[PDB]
Parts: C-alpha cells; sequence; structure tokens
C-alpha cells in the first residue's frame, strides 16, 4: 500500500525513466532547428538560392 | 507554386492564420516558410509539403 | 566557454560566430553532463553509509 502512495507523492520519482525520453527529443529538436543557420552563405533556402 | 518569385512546392489549404496588414510571410522553428498571402487577392494560404 | 577560445577578446569575430546558429551552446550542455557525473560516481562508491 505504500508503494501506490510513494509514486504518487511526487512526480520526480520517476526521473532515472523520465530524462531517456527528454534527451531524445532535445537532441533531435535541435539537429532540425539547426537547418536555419547559413552557414556564411547568402541565405539558408536551398531553393531560394 | 510561385509567389512574387518564391518558389516551392505542397499543398495549398485554406489558413485561419490572423496576418497583420503589414506581414507578407510567415515562418516555422526551421524557418520554412507556412503561410503566405496571394498577391492578387489578400486571402491567407497554409503551405504543406 | 566557446567565444573565448574560437573568437577571443575580438568583437568581430564575436558578430561571425552568431550565423553558425548554436554550435557551442551544444557542447556546454556536453561538458556538464560529464561534470555532474564525475560528482555522481563519488557518491555511489563511498558514501553507501
Amino acid at each position: 500500500g505504500k508503494i501506490q502512495d510513494s509514486l504518487s507523492s511526487t512526480p520526480s520519482a520517476l526521473g532515472k525513466l523520465q530524462d531517456v525520453v527528454n534527451q531524445n527529443a532535445q537532441a533531435l529538436n535541435t539537429l532540425v532547428k539547426q537547418l536555419s543557420s547559413n552557414f556564411g552563405a547568402i541565405s539558408s533556402v536551398l531553393n531560394d538560392i | 507554386f510561385n509567389f512574387n518569385g518564391l518558389t516551392g512546392t505542397g499543398v495549398l489549404t485554406e489558413s485561419n492564420k490572423k496576418f497583420l496588414p503589414f506581414q507578407q510571410f510567415g515562418r516555422d522553428i526551421a524557418d520554412t516558410t507556412d503561410a503566405v498571402r496571394d498577391p492578387q487577392t489578400l486571402e491567407i494560404l497554409d503551405i504543406t509539403p | 566557454d566557446c567565444t573565448m577560445y574560437i573568437c577571443g577578446d575580438s568583437t568581430e569575430c564575436s558578430n561571425l560566430l552568431l550565423q553558425y546558429g548554436s554550435f557551442c551552446t551544444q557542447l556546454n550542455r556536453a561538458l556538464t553532463g560529464i561534470a555532474v557525473e564525475q560528482d555522481k560516481n563519488t557518491q555511489e562508491v563511498f558514501a553507501q553509509v
């Protein structure tokens, strides 16, 4: 019975398992955000250039 | 589609976005155009590949 | 810190780093992830009583 309340006590009880999906979404988000950099070129839009 | 010289590719659908009168282009996180106004008629359009 | 190494003490070079996006923001997250890990390892191996 204590296990039922302990899990519902704090939301951070699943920190060891929550960080797995947060890191995956964090790294993937930066990859698409990097597409806006022009890398010293005229513009970041390949269709426009 | 080719609006004012901006080449692109996708399906044009009706958009509920509320552009201010002095704005013409909408962009996402990846700096890719998603909303654009017809130069002749003042309705707003949505872009999705 | 990236700005002190790649373009240290120069404002002209500091501006040119912004056009690359957020490369060195990723590095700061990388080196701080292992930094916390080092302080963690001492706690499982020693702080057991």
